[PDB]
RNA sequence: GUCCUAAGGGGGGCUCAUGGAGAACAGAAAUCUCCAGUAGAACAAAAGGGUAAAAGUCCCCUUGAUUUUGAUUUUCAGUGU
RNA sequence: ACGUACGACCAUACCCAGUGGAAAGCACGGCAUCCCGUCCGCUCUGCCCUAGUUAAGCCACUGAGGGCCCGGUUAGUAGUUGGGUCGGUGACGACCAGCGAAUCCCGGGUGUUGUACGU
């Protein structure tokens, strides 16, 4: 996890970092190998949260593609 | 003195399914061979960007593609269990095709030019057989 | 501004911390003789992207008044501007006028020979492309004076004339073109401006061998009068801004290659 | 033929400009001879030009880019006027000053986005602007009217030109504000 | 009242030489010599593209400060020298003049003693780079399917690095936002003249032996022109400077000066003024 | 020079117009009236200004037209001609070579009437021109007709007498 | 008191005010045609040289209403991703 | 020298009219299947270069009326800064200098030119 964009409770439980079920994140995409037009390596996109964290122990999260 | 590609020469569609195989043809670049997954093969001309010749005939993916070394021939081995010949310079299939494996058909290989003999080029063909 | 192609124009007009290249004006005064008007159609020629054009009369004395010179300039955004003039005693005059905040900063005259004035369009050689920054070569004793002085201003203004956009990096298929400037320190000394077409031939070194062509113009010039910059105004248009890609370094601070 | 050239003083360089000073006099013949005269300058601009190749193919890293081969030029270092004075920060406005007096952070970029969502409807909507929620409800088939209010109300106004009323007073007001601003930096 | 008097005629401004001629936009012009997004001083070069009745034009271009100058230049009549005679003003014609002026640049390059300080200051890793130019159309609309992008097409089939999309080839489908390289093939070799000679040796008889004429009189059917035009790709790329020698009389340099000087009509002398000024006067007063 | 075949006076357009000056319906019945006369698609024009007098308004459509060339624009100028009995008077020639008049019904034109649709009159205006008119009308190398390739009135007239067997009064 | 897929940006086509001469109603003033028209219109500013194949005016596309990154600039931060 | 394509100076080139133009080239021209765009194949776009024509465009020459552009003269003069330097208490009247016009008048002119390919 790069950072965390956007929970949509709160702004301030999105400057906490709170990590809840519909909360945009940005991940570290240099393992899925991404190559933008211009040839660059894009290594940060964004994804969302899908599941429910405190409940499961994990995160899961499908990128916004 | 070989200079390196630096920049796209042409984009031609016309295969409506991945490419799988492509080869250029011995004599020159100005002929390529392509072999697709909707069961055809195409021949491109290079100098203008432009389709030449569509060869069909394949009922599976055209798996490989391969110019005989003289350039007089090109052999298609597909997932149809079969291997065909073709003549590059009309794009009609030579005779029939070539039947006798079970299974996928996923090389080709022919024999080298100063090899020939009785007075005919000969063709490997390898299997999942 | 309601437009926002004027606000456009008014942001660019705007003082920045990275300057825009400087604009030139070329203009004439109610008397100019043919001689100045191909010369300053030869700096224009030199100049051309970066210069905008006067085509009538102006009855302007620089050395009297200048609120007219100052009036152009903020109007056309124009800092550097070259003055056509000729009379009796001053028979052709090229006045050199370099402003700060639409006001004369100083000024030079330059008077040209006119029996050795030669155009661009009497070589017959290859000349230079439109837009093109040329290489330049000031030489001779006149222009190291302990104390600031007509040549030193001289240097000075065709250094902000010929200086073209600046760059970080430049092709080598782009120094084809030397300004030449010549001026011994001494009955006044004569400010010769020559330019040059620059062929590169093999010497058997790495380093090739330079040789020159005569490009155009052919010019002499004697310095005249001049205008000095105020102490405060030199000292503001002389001030260096930092920009904001230049980090302001701190003690037992530093980056990393990583 | 050499392509290094000897003088009693060593030329000086600014390469940001593609300026090469020469120290040494310019020994030019007195005769009268316009060719020889030429001759001369050009030989004195011959070792001008050299010198200066030689510099920037010495001293400056080469790179070989699609673009060509490239010269990585230092900074200007002669010093030229500007041509206007540096930029200053401008004088600090009424709400300016009261905001560092009282310690008023800036909003964020997400905090003042012309955006919310309407529940009511369940969409997202501008605050302001063109279909702003601050006129809302002057588009609407139907609307509530307090008997009091249209009692009070002026003949020949409606109650649909209420909301821009109020946008009209509060933009005067902002308007009035910037220009006193306006007026006082300008005397300051 | 008269609007043209003095003071109109003392006040009016006029526009630039060839903006009265109607010949060049200075508009367009400027963008396209003195706008850069690069300043790394290096040249710049743009493939001219211009149309006549019977000729197609084409040069490359560099701007000096007196005046441009042409690196190279393919006119659609040296097509003769390479087999083509009719439609010189076609698609086929347009994309084969741009592959002769394409590869003439690259044989006076040599890509096919004074040297350059790109040779001077060559690094060890570095590679070959293209010819570099820009497409130049004048006032001509760059409509999909005109024939500038024609001789674009024929420009970097030959080897000139041209910045250009295909959204305006012919065969481009503007909804599917595809483009049909079988209409393209079909344009490059001439077949649209192929099925139009068809169709109107089908339909209009009459109609198609006046505008094909030419072709009929030199036996040039419809389904040869593909192999024509082929043909004629290949000679271009074999022997890019071929000599041709046209119909027209042909006399030296000085002939033609004399041919000249002897219809040229004379500025009439001072002397020669003042006396048809005298005679004027003269006839005026009897 | 005169017998040059390429200063033979030929109809460059014939443009029909119909100003009925009110917007809606009328301005419909007459548009459709000009479509079913020429065989294409008419133009509709907006009013320049807004006269209190006339009633009408700016940016307000008023008036319907049809520009008509070659063979059909010389037969609907000759059905115009039928209906005013090949008569015309010596001022409806410009001193540019060009003519024109008008109608006020448009039924002995040759159309049937139609009571839902109604009457309606027209203006026909006739621009000649000579071959070479091309040169001011392209786009590049735009230049001006020379004075002797310029067509006056008297010359207007004569070919008028002489192709429709026409008289001018 | 009304109306608008907002303004803006890019590209392309076209040339304006006015005058003369013509065209049923139509008559100083409705619309159409030609010619002449240095901008005398429009749009911005307050030229002592703003803009004419445009900076004017109509079409096409975007309209996503304030993007991302920064070890850098300035200010702030008891909630220092 | 002429023509064409890109140009440079941007009226000595513009406004109006008349006469002429070998060669080639430009051009007017002819035809609307395809690409493309219009109320209208007018323009734009595509196909022919055959056929007609220099009538116009273009080019050259001439002509008025304007306009425009060079050079001299005005004239180192008006005007303006300096007790600057002599008188005048002073202001100012000369003188000395520094800068520095324009009107009028006279004379001449009405395009030069780069690169490439051709006639």
């Amino acid at each position: 996890i790069l950072s965390v964009k956007k929970n949509p409770s709160n702004p301030l439980y999105t400057q906490l970092g709170v990590l809840t079920k519909g909360t945009i994140i940005e991940v570290n995409v240099s393992d899925l190998g991404i190559v933008t037009a211009s040839g660059k390596i894009a290594w940060g996109r964004y994804a969302q949260i899908t599941n429910n964290p405190e409940n499961d122990g994990c995160v899961n999260a499908v990128l916004l593609v | 003195k070989v200079h390196a590609v630096s920049r796209l020469a042409h984009r031609i569609p016309g295969h409506g399914q991945p490419i799988l195989s492509c080869q250029f043809s011995p004599v020159s670049s100005s002929r390529l061979a392509t072999g697709s997954g909707d069961n055809t093969a195409r021949i491109w001309d290079t100098d203008s960007g432009t389709p030449k010749f569509t060869l069909k005939g394949h009922t599976g993916w055209v798996l490989g593609v391969s110019w005989s070394p003289d350039g007089k021939y090109l052999a298609t081995c597909s997932m149809d269990t079969t291997v065909r010949v073709w003549d590059p310079e009309s794009g009609k299939q030579v005779n029939q095709e070539f039947r006798g494996h079970a299974k996928w058909v996923l090389a080709l290989a022919w024999q080298p030019y100063h090899l020939w003999r009785d007075g005919t080029a000969r063709l490997a063909s390898a299997s999942k057989d | 501004p309601r437009n926002a192609r004027s606000k456009r124009a008014l942001e660019k007009r705007a003082p920045k911390i990275v300057e825009n290249p400087k604009t030139c004006l070329f203009l004439r005064g109610t008397t100019c003789s043919q001689i100045t008007q191909d010369a300053m159609n030869d700096l224009y020629a030199m100049r051309q992207v970066h210069a905008k054009r006067f085509h009538k009369k102006n009855a302007i004395h620089p050395f009297e008044d200048a609120t007219s010179l100052c009036f152009f300039s903020e109007k056309n955004d124009c800092s550097l501007m070259v003055f056509g003039s000729s009379n009796k005693k001053r028979p052709h005059t090229l006045t050199f006028v370099r402003m700060f905040d639409y006001k004369v900063l100083d000024m030079l005259e330059f008077y040209l020979d006119p029996d050795t004035y030669r155009s661009i369009s009497q070589f017959k050689t290859s000349k230079i492309p439109i837009g093109m920054r040329p290489m330049m070569v000031f030489a001779g004793t006149a222009f190291e004076s302990p104390v600031p002085n007509a040549f030193t201003m001289a240097k000075s203004m065709l250094i902000d004339f010929f200086r073209g956009e600046p760059s970080d990096k430049i092709d080598v298929e782009g120094l084809r073109f030397v300004v030449v400037v010549t001026a011994d320190e001494p009955q006044k000394p004569i400010l010769r401006l020559r330019v040059y077409g620059i062929r590169t031939k093999r010497s058997g070194t790495r380093l090739p061998r330079v040789e020159v062509e005569e490009h155009g113009p052919r010019m002499d010039f004697r310095l005249g009068r001049m205008r000095e910059p105020d102490p405060a105004m030199l000292k503001e248009a002389m001030k260096k801004a930092k920009t904001p890609q230049e980090e302001r370094t701190k003690k037992n601070i530093s980056m990393d290659l990583l | 033929l050499p392509v290094t050239v000897e003088k009693p003083t060593p030329y000086t360089f600014d390469l940001g400009l593609l300026l090469a000073n020469d120290p040494n006099p310019v020994n030019v013949p007195k005769t009268t001879d316009t060719q020889v005269l030429e001759q001369h300058l050009a030989s004195v601009a011959r070792d001008g030009a050299q010198v200066l190749i030689n510099q920037l193919l010495t001293t400056t890293t080469i790179t070989a880019t699609k673009d060509g081969v490239l010269l990585t030029l230092p900074p200007p270092t002669t010093p030229l006027p500007r041509e206007k004075p540096v930029p200053q920060p401008k004088p600090e406005t009424k709400w300016q000053a009261f905001a560092r007096r009282r310690g008023i952070k800036p909003k964020t970029r997400e905090q003042r986005r012309n955006l919310q969502y309407n529940p009511t409807t369940g969409q997202w909507e501008r605050k302001w602007g063109y279909k702003g929620a601050n006129k809302r409800g002057e588009t609407d088939p139907i609307i509530e009217v307090s008997a009091a209010k249209e009692a009070m109300r002026p003949e020949g106004t409606s109650v649909r030109g209420d909301k821009r009323r109020e946008i009209r007073a509060r933009v005067k007001k902002n308007q009035k504000q910037m220009l006193r601003n306006q007026r006082i930096a300008a005397e300051k | 009242k008269l609007v043209k008097n003095s003071a109109y005629y003392s006040r009016f401004q006029t526009k630039f030489k060839r903006r009265r001629q109607g010949k060049t936009d200075y508009y367009a012009r400027k963008r396209l010599i003195t706008q850069a997004k690069n300043k790394y001083n290096a040249p710049k070069y743009r493939l001219v593209v211009r149309f006549t009745n019977r000729d197609i034009i084409t040069q490359m271009v560099t701007s000096e400060i007196n005046g441009d100058k042409i690196f190279a230049a393919a006119y659609s009549h040296e097509l003769r020298a390479y087999g083509i005679n009719h439609g010189l003003t076609n698609w086929a014609a347009a994309y084969a003049t741009g592959l002769l002026l394409a590869r003439r640049v690259l044989a006076k390059l040599g890509l096919d003693g004074e040297y350059t300080l790109t040779e001077a200051a060559e690094t060890e890793d570095g590679e070959r780079r293209p010819f570099k130019a820009i497409l130049d159309v004048g006032l001509a609309r760059t409509s999909t399917g005109a024939r500038v992008f024609g001789v674009m097409k024929g420009a970097s089939d030959g080897g000139i690095f041209i910045p250009h999309s295909e959204n305006r080839f012919p065969g481009y489908d503007i909804e599917t936002e595809e483009l049909d390289t079988e209409v393209l093939k079909k344009y490059i070799y001439g077949g649209h003249v192929a099925e139009y000679m068809e169709t109107l040796a089908d339909d209009d008889e009459e109609r198609y032996k006046s505008q094909f004429v030419k072709y009929i009189e030199d036996d040039v059917e419809a389904d040869s022109l593909e192999e024509l035009y082929a043909e004629a790709h290949k000679q271009i790329r074999a022997d890019p400077f071929r000599k041709y020698v046209s119909d027209a009389p042909k006399k030296s340099k000085e002939e033609w000066k004399a041919e000249s000087l002897k219809y040229k009509k004379a500025k009439l002398s001072r002397e020669e003024r003042k006396a048809r000024v005298e005679a004027k006067i003269k006839q005026l007063l009897a | 020079k005169a017998q040059n075949p390429m200063r033979e006076l030929r109809i460059q357009k014939l443009v029909l117009n119909i100003s009925v000056g009110e917007s809606g319906d009328r301005l419909t019945r007459a548009a459709k009236v000009l479509e079913q006369l020429s065989g294409q698609t008419p133009v509709y024009s907006k009013a320049r200004y807004t006269v209190r007098q006339f009633g009408i308004r700016r940016n307000e459509k008023i008036a319907v037209h049809v520009t008509v060339r070659g063979p059909k624009a010389e037969e609907i100028l000759e059905r115009g001609l039928k209906v005013k009995e090949y008569e015309l008077r010596r001022r409806n020639f410009s001193e540019t070579g060009n003519f024109g008049f008008g109608i006020s019904e448009h039924i002995d034109l040759g159309i049937k009437y139609d009571p839902s649709i109604g009457i309606y009159g027209m203006d026909f205006y006739c621009c000649m021109t000579r071959p070479g008119e091309r040169v001011a009308k392209r786009r590049r190398c735009k230049s001006r007709i020379g004075a002797s390739h310029r067509i006056t009135r008297e010359e207007t007239i004569r070919w008028f007498k002489q192709r429709f067997d026409g008289i001018v009064r």
